């Protein structure tokens, strides 16, 4: 089947930011024309990769593509926020040992300082600037619901939480 | 709409371009933002003749405001002859009198200038254990001349800085130093250079520096004050919005109930601070009833350049209630305290915490800035307490010994009001 | 009666105007005939709109003229972004329309 | 070892070391650094008839050079009469000849003093288009002076900056302007000022400064308490860094005395926060004498992740003083609190803004939990003011019913002790 | 011959041999007999050693006395950073040993 893919990869963006979804298979069939579903309903789009450009608060919720197969792609989820403080999270639901990566990310390119990552009410890591905590082999224990405290333009600011699990790649 | 007085401003041309030889001069009164129509303007000439005529007044399109201008147009010794103009408006009270009195020239002097130097930190980037600053008033017309410093507007003490003042030829000039701790420099304080000359200020401000100055706008929404509610009788609430980033266009303030019953009209206003930032205030009346009933009022702060809305919201505090219990003091007198005392009011065991204190002295309540009054603070039993402190004069209780300290509080009985009355000398 | 000359004046706002966070410069135009007068308020050499208020009089039982003045209400910092204002008036009386000008510094 | 010409310099006691009503004198000039042995001193001592002296060399053990003295004693006119000696190294040339030429007291070292002073940034923080500098030699002997600036050690042209003399009574005052773009001063180079008073050289220096947070840490550095200075005399001082990161490699802390003198050790503690941060702590034990006169003590943190070090300075207070006034008052009842009492205490018109406030009953210090104590705030004029309370039950005062509210600060005498008794049932 | 005393005299270092970047200190004992005369230096009441140079002439040929100078050589920052300078001078002909001192403050 067609996967989709997400560029940048991240389904938590900020209001007006882009993306950009592809979405490709295995070439059994040659690739002439694709098809997107916002919502379930088809989108005017023939090109393999739909490029979301501003997005605002309808943009949100269930994407699928599909090619000439006879069979859909996974009901990827898009939630948009607006907000100061969006804990920003590679895959919401991983398999041991595959990469992952978290940025605590603010509105419009700005710089949070003093930032602290909570991992299931616990201080994970605090560093003095933004970091891209990055934990190339998962355990089964890494899922929690996480958060992330900030300081954008001297003022506290907490990101709304996100629960992530993991799961046993055998079976 | 609501009864607003005029503001009355004078209106003389500018001697410069008046001529030396003109034998006959026109100046005016100008008497700016009043509702409703009309006022009446009176001029007082001294002893030569003058011809009084009032324009039809306009009205401001932003505001809706009145805008009248008198003038009067004199002859004879016109640049020696004080002038003055009276302005009645009957709508505000019918004795509301402005009386504004001024000459038609002012004279001509060269402008001071302000500038303030600082001590430079070393070559390591350390600052030395104290800091130097010198406000520097460069070269102007000779004349009386006061400075004061401020930190974050509040006068200090004239003996924790030194001023010198020299004279080369026709032309002054006036240095000011104030010494600091490195300690309070650190602390980001920002120090004004206040200069007062023949009746003009001028000014210079001054923080500790910085190679980047991050801020970001924040909100704070107050209740409003028992006074207000109980005495006044005309409560508001207060949604001040601090620290925002001056850029481009308006910033959007909007007052809502969560009944979704209508609101009042409000007033806006926007003020430069010396510190670099643009401070936005708005005031909504409340209903009375409605705030005693538990109405909640929500202020909600949007802007193009904000990530989210920002929202506060305010409501009558619904923990329990209880009275408050008030004491009023004297401190006794002894040597270099002859001719100023201090008294003291302590109210406590109220509940819940918003209390308003003032200080009553031979019917009239005393200005609110004559004292200084604590933060309610908790009790280590059942509920707050604050302190008052009131610095009085000789003159004060030789006129009556009689001070009384009021709190204003919703617990209290039987109507909101609470009061204590203390004599210095029994 | 005859045509009368505007006696042109201009007002400066107050220093205690400048306090109250407002300005309005005054362009005065004294004991006119015949009450069609134009006056355009320039700020820097820049013309102004929508700013400018203009009060005119009655006729006068004396001299049968007129009196005018245009209000150019401003803020007290668009007051200091500037130096030079005037006000330009053109009348029956007048060969020209006359431009009477003052700056701030000067003041 | 190598040939070297000797350095010829002259050798004469003090002007205030020679008695005024010596009737002789001696002087003399040393040449120091040749190679080989010998050297020829002659002497012109004008009309004056004096004896000579040559005394074997002694070598410098550094380079193997030798170093002689040749001295002259003189009796007369000493005074008016100019000296000449008249070196020569035969090794080195034929005719090399250093002639020195000096009174017997031709000058005293004279010290002008530097200092240099930096403009503005504004109000705000942001930096102006240029930046001046203004070196300042304040209250010298006049004389020939000359000042040259450097900006990382090399000599900028002459039209880049300004100087300017002016002189009062004896001593005079020099001024030099310098003019910096924005850019050069940002880029973090160090700007020297080099006055040349004389023929000898003073230095002062300055780069951008450092704004004391470089990586977001924050540093405190408290003063001792008055408590602990004046009735322990068991001073501390308290440093503490908190937003540190939790890496490896344990943190640097230093303390010092800007004397140099040397400190004791101190308490080093170290913990993680529940926040994931990590705070250091320190607390370090000074002389109550080293505080009182007004030592400066330096913390100063260095950790492998920072990029330069963090240092923080405290010192005594710089302004005037002034003993606080104590007032104590006992609340009378209120109806239905018959076993409970208030006792308010007021603290007033001291300087500096350092305070320690206890309670004592039966002679013992009560815990600091049973009353609150507000933070130091201005007066009206001058000093600080506090306000203390304390609840107290009927079995204390019946036990027993007096108790002491005692202040502890700098400017009280004779033991920085001041305190005042009050009880409930009078 | 008889025990002579030692005129004690102290030479600060010239401001020349500063812009050198040295410093000789010099105490001068004139005029003492027998040759057993002990120079010790005190600088900023510290004892010092190791830095310091006596000569010593022959005996003079006409009051058969000695003379001696001892140089005490510092650096520039070395000399700049003491204030008091100063010679003891220990001798037969000195009840006490005498100390002749100076102050870099007045020199
Ligand atoms: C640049 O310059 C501007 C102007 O000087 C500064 O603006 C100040 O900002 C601070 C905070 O950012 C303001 O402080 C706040 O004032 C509010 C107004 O309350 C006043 O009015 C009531 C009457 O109802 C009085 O009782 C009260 O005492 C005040 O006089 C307060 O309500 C705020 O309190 C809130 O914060 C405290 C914690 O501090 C909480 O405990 C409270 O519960 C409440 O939530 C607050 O104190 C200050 O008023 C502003 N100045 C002016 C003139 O308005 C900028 O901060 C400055 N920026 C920099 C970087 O220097
Ligand atoms: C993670 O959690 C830790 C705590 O575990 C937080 O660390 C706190 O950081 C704050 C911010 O600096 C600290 O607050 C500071 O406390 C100092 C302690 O002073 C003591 O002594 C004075 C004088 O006797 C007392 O009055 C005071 O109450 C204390 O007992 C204060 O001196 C500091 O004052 C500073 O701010 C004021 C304005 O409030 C200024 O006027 C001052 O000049 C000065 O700049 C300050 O209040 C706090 O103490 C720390 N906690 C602990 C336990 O020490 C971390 O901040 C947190 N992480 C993040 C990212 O927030
Ligand atoms: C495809 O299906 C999707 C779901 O099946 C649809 O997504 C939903 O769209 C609506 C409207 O576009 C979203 O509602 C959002 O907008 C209103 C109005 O915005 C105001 O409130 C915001 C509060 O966050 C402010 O930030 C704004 O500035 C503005 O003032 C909000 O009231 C909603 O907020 C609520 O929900 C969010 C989470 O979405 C919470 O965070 C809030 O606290 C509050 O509870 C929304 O912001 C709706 O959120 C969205 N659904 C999801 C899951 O995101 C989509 O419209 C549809 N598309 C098409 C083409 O059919
Ligand atoms: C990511 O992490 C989140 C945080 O843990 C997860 O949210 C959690 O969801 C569970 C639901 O599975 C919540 O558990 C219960 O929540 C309320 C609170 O229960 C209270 O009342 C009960 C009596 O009714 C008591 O017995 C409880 O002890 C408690 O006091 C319940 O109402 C829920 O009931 C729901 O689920 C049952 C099935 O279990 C249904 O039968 C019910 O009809 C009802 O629908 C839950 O029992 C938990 O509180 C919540 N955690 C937080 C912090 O909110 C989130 O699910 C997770 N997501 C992923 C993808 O992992
Ligand atoms: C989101 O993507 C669009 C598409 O590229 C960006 O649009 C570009 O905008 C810049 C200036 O804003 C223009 O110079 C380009 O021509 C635009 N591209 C196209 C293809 O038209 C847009 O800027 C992106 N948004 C953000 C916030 O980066
Ligand atoms: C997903 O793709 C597979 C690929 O064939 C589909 O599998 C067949 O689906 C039909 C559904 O009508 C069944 O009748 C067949 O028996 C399935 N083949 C098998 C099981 O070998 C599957 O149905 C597709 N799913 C959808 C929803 O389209
Ligand atoms: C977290 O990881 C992402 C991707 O791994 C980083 O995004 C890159 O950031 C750099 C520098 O800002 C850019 O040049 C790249 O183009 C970005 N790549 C993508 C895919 O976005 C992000 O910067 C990391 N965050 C931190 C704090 O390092
Ligand atoms: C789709 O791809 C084609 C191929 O280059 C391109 O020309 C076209 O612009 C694309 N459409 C969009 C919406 O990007
Ligand atoms: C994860 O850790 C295990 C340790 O048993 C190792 O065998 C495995 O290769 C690791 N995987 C990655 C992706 O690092």
């Amino acid at each position: 089947k067609p996967k989709v893919s997400l560029n940048p990869p991240w389904n938590r963006i900020f209001k007006g930011e882009n993306v950009t979804l592809t979405c490709n298979g295995n070439n059994f069939f040659e690739v002439s024309s694709t098809k997107w579903f916002h919502n379930g309903s088809l989108s005017e789009e023939t090109n393999s990769s739909l490029n979301i450009v501003n997005a605002k608060f309808e943009d949100s919720g269930e994407y699928k593509c599909q090619h000439q197969q006879v069979n859909e792609s996974e009901p990827v989820y898009l939630e948009v926020f607006s907000d100061w403080l969006l804990l920003q999270a590679s895959a919401e639901v991983v398999m041991e040992g595959q990469p992952l990566f978290l940025r605590c990310h603010g509105w419009r390119n700005w710089d949070v300082y003093k930032v602290i990552y909570y991992k299931d009410g616990e201080a994970l890591k605090y560093w003095y600037e933004n970091h891209n905590i990055s934990i190339t082999n998962a355990t089964v224990e890494d899922s929690g619901t996480y958060y992330c405290t900030g300081k954008v333009w001297q003022l506290d600011y907490e990101s709304e939480p996100l629960n992530i699990t993991v799961i046993k790649a055998p079976r | 709409a609501s009864t607003q007085s005029p503001s009355v401003f004078p209106l003389t041309r500018c001697c410069k371009n008046i001529p030396s030889n003109a034998t006959s001069v026109t100046l005016g009164c100008l008497a700016t933002g009043y509702f409703p129509e009309p006022v009446m303007v009176t001029w007082d000439t001294g002893s030569l003749n003058g011809t009084t005529m009032t324009l039809p007044a306009t009205t401001l399109t932003l505001s809706g405001h009145y805008a009248t201008i008198s003038l009067l147009t004199v002859s004879g010794a016109w640049a020696k002859q004080m002038f003055t103009c009276r302005v009645a408006h009957t709508p505000s009270s019918t004795d509301w009198v402005d009386n504004k009195t001024f000459s038609v020239c002012s004279r001509d002097f060269t402008p001071p200038t302000v500038k303030i130097l600082q001590s430079s930190c070393d070559g390591g980037g350390h600052f030395p254990p104290t800091i130097q600053l010198l406000c520097l008033v460069s070269g102007y017309t000779p004349g009386t001349i006061n400075i004061t410093w401020l930190e974050d507007g509040q006068v200090m003490d004239v003996d924790l800085s030194t001023a010198s003042t020299t004279q080369e030829g026709e032309l002054a000039s006036t240095q000011s130093e104030l010494t600091l701790s490195q300690k309070h420099w650190l602390s980001d304080r920002t120090y004004t250079c206040q200069v007062t000359y023949q009746g003009h200020t001028f000014e210079d401000s001054t923080k500790k520096c910085a190679d980047s100055n991050p801020r970001g706008v924040s909100a704070y929404l107050s209740r409003p004050s028992p006074f207000d509610l109980f005495i006044r009788k005309s409560p508001t609430i207060t949604c001040l919005v601090v620290d925002l980033a001056p850029s481009k266009g308006t910033v959007n303030l909007t007052w809502s109930r969560a009944s979704g019953k209508p609101v009042n009209h409000s007033t806006r206003k926007e003020e430069k601070q010396r510190n670099g930032t643009l401070t936005v205030t708005s005031t909504l009346p409340v209903g009375t009833r409605d705030w005693i009933e538990g109405e909640t009022y929500q202020c909600r702060v949007t802007h193009p350049h904000l990530p989210r809305a920002l929202m506060r919201s305010t409501t009558k505090t619904s923990g329990p209630r209880a009275a408050p219990e008030v004491y009023a003091f004297a401190t006794p007198e002894w040597p270099g305290s002859r001719d100023k005392r201090t008294l003291a009011c302590l109210i406590q065991n109220f509940m819940p915490e918003d209390i308003s204190v003032q200080w009553l002295h031979n019917e009239v309540q005393l200005p609110d800035a004559r004292h200084s009054t604590t933060q309610p603070r908790k009790t280590k039993g059942s509920g707050f307490f604050v302190f008052s402190r009131l610095e009085v004069t000789r003159a004060e209780w030789e006129q009556k010994d009689e001070f009384i300290c009021r709190a204003v509080h919703e617990a209290a009985s039987p109507s909101q009001t609470v009061q204590r009355a203390v004599s210095s000398v029994a | 009666r005859t045509v009368g000359a505007p006696s042109v004046f201009i007002f400066p706002p107050s220093d205690e105007q400048l306090k109250s966070g407002t300005a309005s410069v005054v362009c005065l135009l004294n004991n006119f005939y015949p009450r069609e007068a134009k006056v355009q308020w320039k700020v820097d050499n820049a013309l102004q709109s929508g700013n400018s208020q203009e009060s005119v009089t009655e006729q006068d039982s004396k001299d049968s003229t007129y009196s005018l003045s245009s209000t150019l209400t401003l803020s007290k910092a668009d007051y200091e972004k500037h130096k030079v204002y005037a006000c330009e008036v053109t009348h029956q009386g007048l060969s020209s329309p006359v431009t009477k000008s003052f700056n701030r510094g000067e003041c």
